[PDB]
């Protein structure tokens, strides 16, 4: 079964007989859809790191079981059928490097991923201002009935700040180069969005990011109770007399 | 008005402390207007009589509605999918459609519609209380706010209706002069009425003769609406007729005020300057 | 082709293209469709062999010669010989033209012009060509006047013509005071009206000094030039408007209303023709009666095209939208759109689809590279070919309060309606109808309307717009009409010289003004409105009094047969003087429109100003009244306007269409009477669409197979609806009001008739002295016709002080007023339970004293069983619908305010207490049957054990049986309503039951089918009879849940209706044969929830105005006890072992009932609901334990007993 | 409230139910002559065999003609309340569901407190009394998380047995193909 719209209300008769699969993005799902699209494209090195250790599972184990069938046993039962070139060893051997390489990698299973979870603290910033930057451009109805974008849309963005950006060609230091990414998807993000909204909503848009990335940066003060007071003033109560 | 589609990365308690802020703000009670036939002979008692009459409602509705918000809000009673929704305006900034009962400047804020009823139900409790205390005599002496009025147009026809009952006079024979004195508390004449809350725009007023200026608008003082019987007087070429809009937005008027030319400047001048007057801002 | 020869067959149906090409020598049947395919064209004239049309007949009579007569014989092809007459009937308005316009320049090239010979000239050539004529001769001397000016700046010219324009219209003010036939008269203000706008435009010039031919001082004004030497008809004359050079469209108009050319019209005209001109359209927004959509009938009219005005407010046909854009492009009309934006989404972008494509059609001619020598204009309406005339025209009219349609809002150039000159319009209406002093009575009426539009009272029934200004200044013309001939006569029969100047010039025109406004308007006002806007029009109108027109006559006669129909009567300001002022408006409406609506709610006396004027006006005129109560939700809606077999065609008559066609046959000869049809009960906008052509000015009833029902003035069609919150603006306005406030039907006015009505009415005579009350008017010496008829004038003259103004019947009706009960309260229906119960009270004593033939009961016996009663019968009529708690405070009340003595228990509720047949007090439980039930059946008693509630409730239902009124019982589900009415229904054996349950979707379709079943049909000389098939036999029908079939779309239960109709009138009219039936020996009752439950519907004031109401509670304590006391007791009879324990088992089992039902209640969770049906189900639990077991200790039957409970 | 429904039997249905009525009532063997008496004899027919009986969402239905059923219903119908499942009956499905498959291993250790929401849950707790205990409090953590999440104002809906038994289903079926796996 399927649906079209997210927001329903089933009965409860018809809820006791099946049970709901969710295809919505949310901000969890947003910032792992971030972090998994992050750690997989910057550094090509990290990606190669944290694709090794991501292989431990049921590929290398069938990889090993299906000759495993063969190595683990041997006991009985001679037919004079083996020494034909005695070059069985180097058969074995062909999965005993194998055997080798993957008790390597359980091994060494905890320096690659302390050094992938380092990487991804400094992109924790990132991926709560990326959310951010989602949240308000898909919150743009409330402005105008023409404001409407698709997180497909945002998606197309990322990549082509990722990925077709001449501005990461030739940069290999990392501090630098999470500098760039960022100021580039605003750069882009910006004017994309901006390319399909009137003029007197172009500044609301680019005070919107100001202020996510005011909120999303570090070293200074996010500025949220002035903020809050500034902008919500209006909107509270007043007192006559004063 | 971002930050409330899918920014959620409490509103219950921050309505209840606004709920209770409207409770302390807006008046508890609109006491009706005790009606008398000698009283109700008097067309300005009968427009007051029935204004109070609609505020002391729609008092009496809000309250209910605000009881029902802070009641939900205490956890005492629930609200169903249509308060809900009504949870959802509120919380939002829109005014739902269970409020728009008058005359109000289109898509404005909850809050500042809050306020200036307030401000026009503390009027009606003035004018209310004046009247119980005097009668029908005092409600020509006391100043009355034009835009704090549900109906102000019916506020001046009231006017002329008690000229013509005191004067005896027909209502094709009358007709209106304006009297903006900067002086506070004139001695009103018995065809004239006292009335606050206007303001110029694009003008500024110099003993009832007006001159151009370049401020946004001008404070109106006391101003006086005098109904004089219609002679047959050829109108001068420094005199000029004005509207007087209720609101910012200018979609409905009022009526129509005259005033005169001080200095050279031509009348064409203050029509493309869009002279107009206003009740509310 | 068809199209190619004729275009006019278009806008009226195939089926009827058909008739009409089938049936070419049934000139009768052909001629029906004029009213709608012309402008004012009503038929035509035709030879007596029908070979010779000799001319063209109007709606107002009017029958214009033809100055070359068509001739039908020698072209026997029909769409031939029409189109041969439309071109005669244009050239024959061209030649008659010309000679109107050569004689009219003798008219206005002379100083002095005689008023016989105007009059004679005004009778010889029509409306339409005299105004045009009028037109002609001012623009042509203008004309003259400014080409002898030349620029020499000499004003004698133009003085010379406003000079003749001054003494034309000196003529027409001085003529217009004389008394005329409508259509000369009509002429004569369409003549008027334009020719004091040719003033107002020579005023302008002379006030402008213009001096040039070519000046556009001049060209903005409306510019006639006629070329009567023209070979071509149409373009003999000219209509330039600035830069557009039109010409006339010679089309006979009809009499047709002519708007005036106000400034705002004038600029409606510019935008329009030179809209026209450029070949877009045009499309005028703003808010209602402003003057839109007439204004667009004025241009039309002035400029001779077939105006046909599409409104389409709900009320469109998406197929024929089509074919009105054909038909205007195929033949030249104008059509407005008279509020465009109320149309729904996809056919509103349809229609704009297709007036986008109409009106770039149209642009194809404004550009000159389109040249016009080959033209070939084509456009599309769904895949078609329609070529454009150079002069059809669209006008999309909005109305904002919703701006232009996205298609449109290029095309169409707008104009903004927003405040037409309504003192203008007065003025010019006053001074066209002959008022001498038209501007100050006008400046002094149009600030009048908006101000009761600020200042009255807000309801729906109110109206104050300009369209009803216009009627009451053609009220105030034919009453100053009326005033004139008054005056002559009276100064004709005195001895005294006429002089109707002199006359009209010492005669009040503020008074006619005045009296036209009140007789108007007053009516419809509600009694709250009066003083304020008596007050408001003695501001706007100072010094000037209305004096009320009095009908001596017909109040002598009103007072006759008030006193004859046991009523009161008063002379204004009285007791009586509200409702005689209220039939007395009743009158005026009737003879001014042909049909009003009464809009009273329920409890108001409509219906008696109805008859009782009825009844006045057969003893003033000698002329038979008729009656017809014509009921419209008593049947649907094809039965009650008729309808065809889909198959072997045959009109079937329904109930509206067949009393029309036999009033119009006329067998009896009616005409001659005066026929009244009331459609009782409140109005429905569902069955009106048919009622709208028979109420317009084409006074037919329509219909699909074309038979035309015409409608005398005999034939007046009131209404009797309880409230028009559902009726559509249409009805709003064609129809006046007198509306009947509540405070007009007075409680003393009810008082009375119960007292006059008890006092000369005998009881038990039936149908038998019903109709002889023919023979014979006051049976002298009859003083005693029965000694029931005693005792009822003895009853009716001991209650007579407490049925005064300040009583105490009135002090309990307003007390229980301010109290509360589940149905909806009605002042009518407490105290027609209360008569009722009265009338039960003398049946009582009539029985008695037959049942004791040595006496009758003494003076003090009847007083104090009477008075007794009265207080019963207050209590059970008032607090009879509430529950117990306040029925119980209501007694309380009535023990504080009463005089009557009372039972001497301080705290015993006064309401469980019987009257005796004795002069005192004696409570139901002294009498209550205690009966013991068998141990056969006791789980389902088939028969209520008796107890205080079920007597009381079964003497009260044998009380409102007797007198065959319908009763209704309300309360919670499970109190046994159902069973008290069974069982007292099935004990007494003069009447039978037939239980029927009302679902949610019935209809009486069901009540006839139970009618047929049950009844049979027997004709009688008195009329028709609906009897029982067995004889002697009453038939109560039974109504298990009254309120549970579905409402209509408009808030009117059909069910209900019809046993309203039942209650009020005696019978319904039937479908099959269409025919009055009267019930003989028919009863109705019901039960049912209160209304707050969910499925229940709350019943109308319409009905609930008849039915006396009772509420049925839960039995409560004592009674509990009693009656499942018996039941154990009889029931534990299967172990013979335990006889001393029935008591304590019903002790704890109820006590446990009310502490489990007092805890547990429904707020909580919706199924905490207890009732004694539980309690049986318990009860019979208990026996299906108890039956198959030999013996049982107590131990176990109370084991058995907390197991049941559990 | 009648046995019968005024309308079901009018017509020929009236004549075809008599005259089969009164060829059950020579069956049976009692003799009823006129119709209204045969009609009284099968509405007591009627009363006596036929009974109906419901099956219904419990009291959140606010939509239907019934939403909130009509107290007549309410009162005219005996009620009983099916309610949830409790602890102890959670306890007892989650018992006999698991057992058939090789859950036994006694290397299992009680520890000083045991987190129980089985009252009665046989101390010391067995391999199955761990399984099924844990399998009843994921059941009501579930409500605890749904009731969370109400009260915050979030989009809800109703868990049932339903969903337990199919929980249960999931963990012993996980358990068959994960032991088949091996
Ligand atoms: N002249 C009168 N004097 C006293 N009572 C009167 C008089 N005319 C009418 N009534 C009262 O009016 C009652 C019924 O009048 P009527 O049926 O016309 O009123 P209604 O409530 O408007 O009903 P409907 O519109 O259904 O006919 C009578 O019972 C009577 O008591
Ligand atoms: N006071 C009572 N005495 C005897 N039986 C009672 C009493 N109250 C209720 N009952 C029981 O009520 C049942 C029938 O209900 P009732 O007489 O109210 O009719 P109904 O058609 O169910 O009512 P409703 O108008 O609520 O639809 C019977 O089984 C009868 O035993
Ligand atoms: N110049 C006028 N002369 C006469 N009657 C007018 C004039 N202007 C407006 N009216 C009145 O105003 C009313 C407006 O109604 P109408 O034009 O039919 O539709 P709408 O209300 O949509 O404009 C008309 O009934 C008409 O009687």
């Amino acid at each position: 079964l399927s649906t079209r719209d997210p927001t329903v209300e089933f009965p409860p008769d018809l809820c006791s007989r099946v049970t709901f699969v969710n295809f919505t993005v949310t901000r969890s799902s947003l910032q792992s859809q971030c972090l998994n699209e992050v750690l997989k494209a910057e550094r090509p090195d990290v990606d190669e790191k944290r694709s090794d250790l991501l292989k431990l599972q049921g590929e290398f184990q069938l990889r090993l079981r299906q000759l495993e069938k063969s190595l683990l046993q041997a006991l009985n039962e001679v037919k004079g059928r083996i020494l034909d070139d005695d070059t069985i060893i180097t058969t074995l051997e062909n999965l005993k490097r194998e055997a080798a390489e993957v008790t390597r990698k359980v091994e060494e299973t905890d320096i690659v991923m302390q050094e992938v979870e380092t990487v991804s603290q400094q992109y924790l910033p990132l991926s709560t201002a990326c959310s951010s930057i989602y949240f308000t451009m898909e919150s743009l109805k409330q402005i105008h009935f023409l404001y409407q974008y698709s997180l497909q849309f945002f998606l197309d963005i990322y990549h082509n700040v990722l990925y077709e950006n001449p501005n990461l060609k030739g940069v290999t230091d990392h501090t630098q180069r999470l500098s760039i990414i960022t100021k580039d998807l605003f750069q882009v993000a910006f004017n994309r969005v901006a390319r399909g909204m009137l003029h007197q909503d172009h500044i609301t848009f680019a005070m919107l990011l100001a202020r996510i990335k005011l909120k999303g940066t570090v070293g200074e003060p996010t500025y949220d109770a002035e903020f809050q007071h500034f902008l919500r003033g209006n909107e509270i109560v007043l007192s006559a007399g004063s | 008005k971002m930050q409330m589609l899918e920014d959620e990365d409490a509103w219950m308690r921050t309505l209840h402390t606004t709920a209770s802020n409207w409770l302390h703000l807006i008046p508890q009670t609109l006491s009706h207007l005790k009606r008398t036939v000698e009283n109700i002979k008097d067309p300005l008692f009968r427009f007051f009589e029935r204004e109070v009459k609609m505020g002391a409602k729609l008092l009496q509705d809000v309250r209910q509605d605000l009881a029902d918000v802070v009641q939900v809000c205490e956890g005492k009673k629930k609200q169903t999918n249509y308060l809900r929704t009504l949870i959802n305006e509120l919380v939002k900034g829109i005014l739902p459609r269970s409020w728009s009962h008058y005359t109000v400047p289109a898509g404005m804020t909850v809050i500042q519609w809050v306020s200036d009823f307030s401000e026009r139900i503390k009027q009606l409790q003035n004018i209310s209380l004046a009247a119980a205390s005097g009668g029908a005599k005092e409600l020509k002496n006391i100043h009355v706010c034009l835009g704090g009025l549900f109906v102000p147009e019916a506020y001046i026809t009231a006017t002329r209706q008690y000229v013509a009952q005191a004067n005896s006079w027909s209502l094709e024979e009358l007709c209106l002069e304006v009297n903006v004195t900067t002086s506070q508390g004139a001695t009103l004449d018995a065809c004239s009425f006292g009335v606050t809350g206007l303001k110029l725009q694009g003008a500024t007023c110099n003993n009832n003769k007006l001159s151009l200026s370049n401020a946004i608008s001008t404070a109106l003082p006391l101003t006086q609406l005098r109904w004089v019987k219609q002679t047959n007087t050829e109108k001068k070429a420094s005199v000029v007729t004005l509207p007087v809009y209720l609101n910012f937005t200018r979609a409905d008027l009022i009526f129509t005020v005259d005033f005169e030319i001080a200095t050279k400047e031509d009348p064409r001048s203050f029509y493309e300057r869009g002279v107009a007057v206003l009740c509310t801002e | 082709r068809e199209r190619s020869s004729f275009p006019r067959f278009y806008f009226v149906g195939d089926e009827d293209l058909l008739e009409i090409i089938g049936n070419s020598k049934n000139v009768a049947k052909l001629q029906k469709h004029f009213k709608k395919m012309f402008a004012g064209v009503s038929s035509i004239i035709l030879n007596e062999d029908n070979s010779v049309v000799l001319g063209i007949s109007s709606r107002e009579g009017e029958e214009v010669m033809f100055k070359t007569p068509v001739s039908i014989t020698e072209h026997p092809k029909i769409n031939e010989w029409l189109t041969l007459v439309e071109k005669e009937m244009r050239v024959t308005l061209a030649k008659l033209l010309a000679e109107s316009v050569t004689e009219v320049e003798i008219f206005g090239k002379a100083t002095s012009i005689d008023p016989n010979t105007y009059i004679t000239w005004i009778d010889k050539y029509q409306a339409q060509l005299v105004v045009l004529s009028a037109q002609i001769a001012w623009s042509e001397n203008v004309e003259t006047a400014l080409s002898s000016m030349g620029g020499g700046g000499d004003a004698a010219p133009l003085h010379s013509v406003l000079s003749n324009v001054e003494v034309t219209l000196n003529v027409l003010a001085d003529s217009v005071l004389m008394e005329q036939p409508p259509l000369r008269r009509r002429k004569l203000e369409h003549l008027i009206t334009e020719l004091v706008h040719q003033r107002d435009v020579t005023r302008s010039l002379i006030k402008s000094k213009i001096d040039n031919a070519k000046s556009f001082e001049w060209l903005s004004q409306m510019r006639f030039y006629f070329d009567p030497k023209q070979t071509d008809v149409l373009q003999q004359l000219s209509i330039q408007m600035a830069n557009a050079k039109f010409n006339y469209g010679f089309e006979y108009l009809g009499v047709q209303d002519k708007l005036v050319q106000t400034p705002l019209t004038d600029r409606c005209y510019l935008t329009m023709t030179q809209a026209l001109e450029a070949r877009l359209g045009g499309s005028p927004f703003g808010p209602a009666g402003t003057g839109k959509t007439e204004s667009v009938k004025a241009l039309g009219h002035q400029l001779g095209r077939f105006v046909l005005v599409f409104n389409c407010d709900e009320t469109f046909d998406f197929q024929a939208m089509g074919r009105i854009f054909v038909g205007l492009c195929q033949v030249g009309a104008w059509g407005c759109f008279d509020e465009f934006n109320r149309l729904e989404e996809r056919m509103l972008s349809a229609v704009s689809q297709q007036v986008q494509c109409i009106q770039e059609a149209l642009r194809e001619h404004s550009n000159p590279n389109y040249d016009k020598t080959s033209a070939p204009i084509t456009c599309e309406l769904l895949n078609k070919q329609v070529k454009v005339s150079p002069d059809m025209a669209i006008f999309i009219t909005m109305n904002p309060g919703s701006n232009l349609p996205d298609n449109l809002k290029k095309l169409f150039r707008s104009l903004a309606m927003t405040k037409p000159d309504r003192q203008l319009i007065a003025q010019v209406m006053l001074y066209s109808q002959g008022f001498r002093t038209a501007e100050v009575l006008a400046n002094k009426i149009v600030p009048f309307f908006k101000l009761c539009d600020e200042q009255l009272s807000s309801q729906s029934h109110y109206d104050f717009g300009l369209r009803a200004l216009k009627s009451v200044l053609v009220s105030a013309g034919n009453v100053k009409r009326e005033r004139i001939q008054k005056i002559k006569r009276e100064k004709e029969e005195r001895g005294e010289a006429v002089d109707e100047g002199e006359i009209a010039e010492n005669l009040p025109e503020q008074e006619i003004l005045i009296q036209s406004v009140c007789e108007t308007m007053v009516p419809k006002l509600v009694a709250e409105d009066i003083p304020l806007l008596f007050s408001l029009l003695s501001d706007v109108f100072p010094g000037v009094q209305y004096h009320r027109g009095e009908m001596t006559a017909l109040r002598e006669e009103l007072k006759k047969v008030c006193q004859e129909m046991y009523l009161t009567y008063g002379d204004g300001e009285e007791v009586g003087g509200m409702w005689v002022e209220k039939v007395l408006q009743l009158y005026q409406i009737t003879q001014i429109n042909h049909g009003l609506m009464m809009v009273g709610p329920s409890g108001s006396g409509k219906s008696m100003a109805w008859r009782v004027l009825l009844k006045a006006l057969e003893r003033l005129e000698g002329v038979e009244g008729v009656a017809h109560i014509i009921d419209p939700k008593a049947i649907s809606k094809d039965h009650l306007y008729g309808t065809l077999d889909p198959n072997t065609r045959e009109w079937t008559d329904g109930l509206f269409t067949h009393v029309l066609r036999k009033i119009i046959d006329s067998v009896r000869g009616e005409l001659q009477k005066r026929q009244w049809i009331v459609f009782d009960g409140d109005v429905d906008p569902e069955w009106v669409e048919n009622l709208n052509s028979v109420l317009d000015d084409n006074k037919l009833l329509t219909l699909p197979n074309g038979e035309r029902l015409s409608l005398p003035p005999n034939v007046r069609i009131m209404f009797e609806v309880q409230d028009l919150k559902y009726a559509t603006l249409a009805t709003v306005s064609r129809c006046g009001m007198v509306w009947f406030s509540e405070d007009v039907l007075s409680t003393d006015m009810i008082f009375n008739n119960f007292l006059a009505r008890l006092r000369s009415i005998p009881l038990d005579e039936g149908e038998d002295e019903a109709q002889r009350r023919r023979k014979g008017k006051e049976d002298e010496g009859e003083e005693a016709a029965s000694p029931m008829l005693q005792i009822q004038r003895d009853a009716a003259t001991i209650m007579q002080p407490y049925f005064t103004s300040n009583g105490l019947v009135t002090k309990a009706l307003e007390h229980a007023f301010q109290l509360e009960h589940i149905m909806d309260l009605t002042r009518l229906r407490c105290l027609g339970s209360l008569f009722s119960m009265l009338h039960q009270a003398c049946r009582n004593v009539a029985q008695y004293n037959a049942n004791h033939p040595d006496f009758p009961m003494q003076i003090e016996q009847l007083e104090r069983y009477i008075q007794r009663y009265l207080v019963y019968a207050i209590l059970w009529s008032l607090s009879g619908d509430s529950r117990l708690k306040m029925r119980a405070e209501l007694g309380e009340y009535i023990r504080r305010i009463t005089t009557v003595p009372l039972p001497t228990a301080p705290n015993i509720p006064i309401i469980d207490y019987e009257v005796s047949i004795s002069g005192e007090w004696s409570p139901w439980q002294a009498k209550v049957p205690q009966i013991e039930v068998e141990t056969h059946k006791v789980a389902a008693p088939d028969v209520v054990v008796p107890t205080l509630d079920t007597v009381r409730h079964e003497a009260l239902l044998y009380t409102w049986l007797a007198e065959h009124k319908p009763l209704v019982l309300c309360g919670p589900p499970g109190s046994g309503k159902t069973m008290t009415l069974f069982s007292a229904l099935r004990a007494l054996p003069d009447m039978e039951v037939v239980g029927l349950n009302f679902s949610s979707a019935t209809t009486p379709e069901l009540l006839l089918k139970t009618f047929d079943h049950y009844c049979e049909y027997r004709r009688t000389p008195n009329g028709v009879v609906l009897a029982p098939v067995q004889l002697g036999k009453w038939l109560v029908l039974f109504c298990d849940e009254i309120n549970l079939p579905d409402m209509d779309k408009y808030g009117t239960q059909r069910v209900i209706s019809f046993i309203r109709q039942m209650v009020e009138h005696g019978g319904f009219y039937r479908t099959s044969d269409q025919t009055w039936v009267k019930l003989e020996r028919i009863q109705f009752v019901g039960a049912c929830n209160p209304p707050t439950d969910p499925g229940r519907k709350p019943l109308s004031h319409r009905f609930l105005r008849h039915v006396p109401v009772v509420y049925v509670d839960y039995p409560g304590p004592a009674s509990l006890t009693q009656i499942y006391g018996t039941f154990n007791r009889a029931m534990l009879r299967l172990i013979p072992s335990l006889r001393t324990y029935a008591e304590p088992l019903t002790a704890a089992m109820v006590e446990f009932y009310t502490m489990s039902q007092e805890r547990f209640t429904q707020d909580t969770q919706p199924h905490y609901i207890y009732s004694p049906r539980e309690m049986t189900r318990w009860v019979r639990g208990i026996f299906e334990a108890l039956r198959p077991l030999e013996t049982l200790p107590v131990e176990g039957l109370i084991r058995i007993w907390a197991h049941e409970a559990l | 409230a009648n046995g019968e429904v005024p309308g079901l039997f009018e017509g020929d249905e009236y004549a075809t139910l008599m005259t089969q009525c009164k060829e059950g009532a020579q069956k049976e063997g009692l003799m009823l002559d006129s119709h209204e008496e045969l009609y009284k004899w099968f509405t007591s027919q009627v009363i006596r065999n036929l009974h109906v009986v419901f099956t219904m969402n419990p009291s959140s239905e606010g939509l239907k003609d019934r939403a909130a059923t009509s107290p007549a219903l309410f009162n005219r119908c005996v009620l009983n309340w099916f309610g949830d499942w409790s602890t102890e009956a959670l306890y007892q499905v989650g018992k006999e569901f698991t057992s058939k498959m090789d859950l036994e291993k006694p290397n299992y250790i009680v520890p000083d407190y045991m987190p129980v929401v089985y009252d009665k849950l046989p101390q010391p707790p067995s391999h199955r009394e761990a399984i099924v205990n844990s399998c009843v409090f994921v059941h009501q953590t579930l409500h605890q998380a749904n009731a969370r999440l109400a009260k915050r104002g979030g989009r809800t809906m109703a868990i049932t047995p339903r969903h337990y038994l199919d929980f249960i289903n999931h963990y012993a079926n996980l358990f068959h193909e994960k032991r088949s796996e091996l």
